């Protein structure tokens, strides 16, 4: 004779989506506005074994939200290039032709007055129109509408943590091979991720985690996460030490470009040690052989420039310094989206950045299930029911 | 620690700190949602235990049978050999029946009071 | 304020004495019985609740504004004589027995 | 004896009350009611209960119409604003005779500094005429108001969409077949959504809405009001097959940066008349069961359909979203007849299109909606009528009635009649005999 | 169902009192007033239920005696003749006073019983 | 707490007579109170004395006044002049008055023993 | 010994918390503060309790603030913004004598292909000269900024306002009739609501706000510091009437698809300059009074008023909003005077009519206020003032004070500064006697 | 009134608890993070009454015994002379401290109970 028995507080849980809320130790800064714990807790779960899918992994989706609605959100109040869209007078500025120093003519302010306003733009910047070869027109004039991102609004990626909103939780896999799909075998509970790095890249994943032991590859070679032995630091500059420029182009609304560079036109470029390449290639070639314009170059975010280098020195070779030349960007259509772009004003001075590179897209939420692979949400479902031989009175 | 003992047999679990961990409360909408929701748990969770005469207790003895259509395991196979993993997510889809049990007896024993003049 | 009452020496019987008050004194009352040579102790408290480290069996009927004594515990050993208070005004005191 | 109060909580009691319901569907619509909804829904027939309803003090009618407007302003929020095409239009007719223009102008281009000189169709009902001079067009009150480009990829379909009540609310459903929308219901049952409700959009006839289980229904709030609308609900449908025989092809002209206006470019083949096609044996029968039941309403008077009473085209005919063309159809050929009650037992309706429209009367705004490519062709089921009786007719034998209703409320409150929206009030109190401790 | 004893007696309604109660607990802004109205109104009975010695209970009896002008029907005509419906439409402008009642009873309770625990 | 007994100080007719509790318990922590014990009588309270002085001096003994250091650890009180009457001995009692618990004055909670300091 | 702790839920303490309140009333005010305040709300004095104040750094200012700005920007969202009309105006003198223009201009109509030539009338202060040819002005400030018409049918008429608690909060009064902003209270109260405050918006005299109830009160943050605002609140109002005497008739001239621009089409009668009128003897005794409270913080010197330094009529004028029109007052014969304390026992003010307003101290912002037909009349009580002592005049047995503050939160902190909001914390431990019965 | 006895002694402060008790109980975007934490503030006094043995009552006596560290001032000198404002400052850093052992204290309660299940 068994009777029903109620408990509560049972250690189970059932695979759940919810709205997760970051937090941090700029725009991420003001979006994940909530502290981190200072002394995060794990626990480890003994004798569970948990099923893993970093292709079905919700939170990728989510970080890749939060990432479009974050950069719309950021960039809506500010400048509309909409009075530009007009016929520039081009005259190269110099490698001879990549920069043009371009005059047109703005209404400003008054609507009464036009004014012959000068602008530096990139040979990436712009398309040319008519047979006269000084007649340019920029990029993406005719199909979108050009947002000038604020001057004051940092895009710098910092770690962001990810935490479950409480009574959910997020459950880690701890096998430092695990390639990303079935069952996992030591696995921890926490409540918030790793500090995940915002990065945003086209084919070298740069900073964020490492490989506890070795190259990890994950595909269903496509995701490569590089070992211990980080891979090249990568050195990115932009050597033209230049002067910014300001106009305006209505009330309030400020138009910046640049005004004059000072010394002589230098192309930008990234320099990736060759002896460390030839060793992350040559183990990633071990690890394979287990198993055998914007969309063909390594587009980066540095120093709030968009470089473009040319990743063919480095995936050029057959088996069994290095200095990347790149091009900086103005007008860039960051998300793919219709009808939208960022002008991303220039920077004065000289830019130089040094980034990790930890891991490689072979053959985007790409760049971001590199990070979360190892995490799932679960719903905690505390009230379960048992027979015992206990009656209420 | 919480969910520490989620490998370890039903008997063996004799855990508070998965309760200690549900006290939730110790642009603006997804932090409202999120807000809401936990409310919404808390208070579901909190209704639950009210309307089955199980309010404040962490292991609440009933007077419904057990039936053996719902699982015929004997004790010595689900309280040892067996967590509550297994014993949650596999062999139990009643719980929604399980439950309307439970609220029917709890009706029935307060109304018991109520009619009967010797608990009066 | 008046705790006058009847009373009588405790006998190993239940005792059924009333008493009076100035007051519908239904809470503020109190019990207390004392042996011969001996100090008192409180037989019961806020009228029919039992007095603490005491038989529940020796408190007082306390029908409210109409409270008297009660000794269900009917011992031979019941020595003390019980005697009442008006705890609502001025220290009114029974003298009882 | 001796009674105590004891509290009970869990009462089946409710009280009328108003509060915000939300939507579950199962582009706009889905979009909007994000709710998937419940497989199999369940209901509760209320044994012994008689309710109250009244069909036209419901607030689910008054949510609904603002449901909708809010819906289609949000809508037309992030497209494109028509304002550079309020411009002279130097206008020459095609091929009838007038109805389609061929209208060119002067506008900028994608390109600020850039002018050309570009040809849109536009129909008749679109356009005013400037000056006289037999030649120069303006768009449809397009200097007193601001006409924003219906968003290409938005569809503004009906579908069935379901209206739900929160926690602690429930809608009681009145299931008298024959209920006239006002006074007590003795089958009522409880629940949580609606039935499918088509958010259709119509001036005179009630397309894809619900039928009557067993008769037609004639439902008004004061019958010998004049001044009320009549809503007839039908048992049976009538079909009606609306063709736009006109094989438009789509031209996309750009006015700024991604800002583009959709027009029709060429006809291909000739020019022909817009048409609905409404059986008229059907058509017949109906308006005699129809008549049948006024009659019944109104005992002993002859009883005429006359047509509407003049005026604008946007009261006068009868006018619908057929695959994104807004139709304007005559509907003349319907009502027109004289019924005695001693009776016994194709019609095709000329269309006009219209591109320029303010369905819900607002001032200062309006939306253009893009021409369809190829013909379009909608098959509807006429599930009902609004109908207005003219005053004046106290001293005669004969009531005369024509199309029409009042406000859009009228085509809502047509499937909205059998519900109401109710509070749950846990809490009561009652004697009994047991006391507490 | 859900309020199927809505036409039952008052008695036969008496069983269902946890099928209403599952139900009281279950753009953009809308929807968020409607969840937080939701639990405001849930709140509301349940803190009223814990204002009288009610928390945790779906029937409860108090010490409140019931005043024959409010209803001088019988036992039996109120709970097997008598719907809840009925009964609330009859007792509609008395519900304040019974509240403020039963709150008073309350009081006077929770003070008796806060004084004389023998502990001190 | 150890219900310590009351100090006799027998005085002359028309000499002021005094009894003290000497208290085990703190002094400070609950409202000691005396009670003229007399024979064939009510308890008689004289003064439910509070833990810190300021006794409510019974209507009965309204002259009555206990008073004591905290520091002493015991509670006293005395009888000016005392007479015959003071024959009924000093009682020193516990009221059963804790702090935020209870709000009695009265319904001592336990009794040591009385002082028989006649006059 | 032998005492536990025991918990006690209820307990009446609380302590300094900010929250967001809410905005009760008895229009842009009326519309936003829509929660009807209580009929007879109640108030529940604290006896024996000292509370510090410190209306200095009373956030129930800053929410003030916050509000009155989010309010004035989100009424004028769905409204006119006047760009077409950023164009040269000719501008030919109406007119005393050069202070109403007549201004014709190019612009561009609802219908795209059309350009009218529209009149329009402007204030000087409205316009800046373009060129060195004398007819050629352009609007005062659309070089930077955006200007939105005020919108005819949003009224920013200040109403009474309640500040509110939220429930678990309350607000806490000071009772004292001559408390100095500062420090420790001893009469304390508790209520649910403030007074009723009127938004009222002023640079130099506090108009209809609340009185002394016994004496003028002069409160500073430090009154030997020369850059804090010293506020006075007066026991008795002076009444000053305002007139704007010209009688307008509005015109609409329609600048797009359903946006109008309204200006005067033609004035009635004769231009006279708009004037408030103060009473002579009023001011002159409550100026006497003010010297008189000013002396017991500064001991034994020589009180002067002058006008201030110098400045764009929004620092150095006294300016409100009048009938729906913003009125610049020069408030140079009010503190034009030198007091030494033994002085025992009408004023026209002319005023200036703005229309291009730049609210809030805002970047890139303004608001046109529209003028409004007829003629304006109104009439408020000077309640308080705001003065600034002059730096640097020490040493010569004289101090000089000139009309002005700093920015509005001082005109907000007049009222506001015996309230400061805390949090109740009913849940407290204490031991005694007895253990749980187990 | 509401905090009328905040100027009262603790002792007679004690015996008004039902005042700020009843005050407290019956509580776009601005408004609804106004709404959800008025709800949270209330069920976060809810949780912590629960966790501690003291659900339903405005006095609950605990086991844990008082530590002479956190006050050394007997009864007398801290119930008729101090008010709440001044005891809840004396003791401001160890209110921590104290609502732990509380928990504690429960907690093991709650395992003696577990020891003695009904019937079992
Ligand atoms: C490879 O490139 C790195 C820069 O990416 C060179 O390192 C710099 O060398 C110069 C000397 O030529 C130093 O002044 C810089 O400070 C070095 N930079 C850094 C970041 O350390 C390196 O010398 C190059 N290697 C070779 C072989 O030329
Ligand atoms: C990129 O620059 C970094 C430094 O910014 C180089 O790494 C440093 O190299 C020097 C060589 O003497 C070492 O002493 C430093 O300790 C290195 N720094 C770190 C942080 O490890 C790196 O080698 C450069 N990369 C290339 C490809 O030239
Ligand atoms: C009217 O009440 C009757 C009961 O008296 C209802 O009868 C059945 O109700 C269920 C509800 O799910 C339906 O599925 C059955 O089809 C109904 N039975 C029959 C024979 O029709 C009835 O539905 C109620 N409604 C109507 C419109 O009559
Ligand atoms: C001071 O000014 C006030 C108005 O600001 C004058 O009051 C007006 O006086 C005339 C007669 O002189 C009356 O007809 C008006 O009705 C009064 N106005 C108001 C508003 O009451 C006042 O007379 C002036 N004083 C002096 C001495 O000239
Ligand atoms: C499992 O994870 C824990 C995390 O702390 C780690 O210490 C342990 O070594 C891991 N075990 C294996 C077998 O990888
Ligand atoms: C996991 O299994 C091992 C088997 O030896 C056992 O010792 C250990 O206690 C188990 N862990 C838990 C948390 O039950
Ligand atoms: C309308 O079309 C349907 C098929 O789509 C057909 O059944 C019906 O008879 C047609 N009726 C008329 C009047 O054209
Ligand atoms: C306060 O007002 C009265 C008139 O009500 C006035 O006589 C008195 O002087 C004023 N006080 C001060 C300090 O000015
Ligand atoms: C202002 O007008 C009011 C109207 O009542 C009048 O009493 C007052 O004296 C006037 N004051 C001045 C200074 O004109
Ligand atoms: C305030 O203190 C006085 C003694 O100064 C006392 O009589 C009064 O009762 C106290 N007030 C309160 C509310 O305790």
């Amino acid at each position: 004779e068994l009777w029903v028995t109620v408990y509560y507080g049972v250690p189970v849980w059932k695979e759940a989506t919810t709205t997760l809320f970051c937090a941090s130790d700029n725009v991420w800064a003001t979006h994940c506005c909530v502290p981190t714990d200072p002394s995060p807790q794990e626990v480890v779960l003994e004798n569970v074994t948990e099923n893993f899918n970093m292709w079905k992994n919700n939170m990728v989706e989510q970080m890749h939200e939060d990432i479009i609605s974050l950069w719309d959100q950021s960039l809506k109040p500010c400048v509309k290039l909409t009075p530009l869209c007009v016929t520039l007078n081009c005259t190269d500025l110099g490698e001879k032709g990549e920069i043009k120093n371009c005059s047109f003519n703005i209404t400003t302010s008054v609507r009464d007055k036009m004014q012959k306003e000068y602008a530096t733009f990139y040979k990436l910047d712009i398309v040319p129109i008519d047979n006269d070869n000084n007649s340019y027109r920029l990029i993406n004039c005719n199909t979108s509408v050009i947002t000038q991102a604020c001057p004051k609004v940092s895009f710098e990626p910092i770690p962001i943590h990810y935490c479950a909103p409480a009574g959910f939780a997020i459950l880690k896999c701890n096998n430092k091979t695990f390639n990303g799909t079935g069952p996992c075998t030591n696995v921890s509970t926490v409540q918030c991720t790793h500090g995940i790095r915002p990065v945003v890249s086209t084919q070298l994943l740069l900073n964020g985690s490492l490989a506890e032991e070795e190259i990890v590859i994950r595909s269903e070679g496509k995701t490569i996460i590089v070992q211990l032995n980080e891979s090249v630091e990568i050195n990115c500059t932009r050597p033209n030490n230049n002067t910014r420029k300001s106009i305006h182009i209505g009330p309030g609304r400020a138009f910046y470009t640049t005004g004059q560079i000072i010394g002589n036109i230098r192309q930008a470029h990234c320099n990736i040690s060759r002896a460390k390449w030839n060793n992350t290639l040559h183990k990633i070639v071990k690890k394979l052989r287990e198993q055998f314009p914007e969309i063909v170059m390594h587009s980066f975010n540095c120093g709030g420039e968009f470089f473009y280098c040319n990743s063919t020195q480095l995936f050029n070779s057959t088996w069994y310094n290095i200095t990347l030349p790149c091009r900086i960007k103005q007008i860039i259509n960051l998300w793919q989206e219709v009808g939208k772009a960022m002008y991303a004003p220039p920077i004065g001075g000289q830019i130089r950045c040094s980034s990790n590179i930890t891991g490689l897209l072979l053959t985007m939420r790409d760049n971001w299930r590199s990070e979360l692979y190892k995490y799932k949400v679960v719903k905690i479902e505390p009230l379960g029911v048992a027979p015992t031989k206990c009656k209420r009175r | 620690g919480f969910l520490g003992a989620a490998g370890s047999t039903m008997g063996a679990a004799s855990m508070t700190l998965t309760v200690q961990a549900r006290q939730l409360l110790s642009w603006g909408i997804k932090q409202l949602q999120a807000r809401v929701l936990a409310v919404e748990h808390y208070l579901k969770d909190q209704q639950l235990l009210g309307i089955w005469g199980c309010s404040g207790k962490l292991i609440c003895t009933t007077a419904v049978p057990w039936n053996a259509t719902w699982s015929n395991k004997t004790l010595d196979n689900i309280w040892n050999n067996m967590t509550w993993m297994e014993w949650e997510k596999e062999i139990s889809n009643y719980t929604n029946l399980i439950y309307n049990l439970i609220e029917e007896s709890q009706n029935q024993q307060e109304k018991n009071e109520t009619e009967n003049l010797t608990l009066c | 304020x008046x705790x006058x009452x009847x009373x009588x020496x405790x006998x190993x019987x239940x005792x059924x004495x009333x008493c009076x008050x100035x007051x519908x004194x239904x809470x503020x009352x109190x019990w207390x019985x004392x042996x011969x040579x001996x100090x008192x102790x409180x037989x019961x408290x806020x009228x029919x609740x039992x007095x603490x480290x005491x038989x529940x069996x020796x408190x007082x009927x306390x029908x409210x504004x109409x409270x008297x004594x009660x000794x269900x515990x009917x011992x031979x050993x019941x020595x003390x004589x019980x005697x009442c208070x008006x705890x609502x005004x001025x220290x009114x005191f029974x003298x009882x027995x």
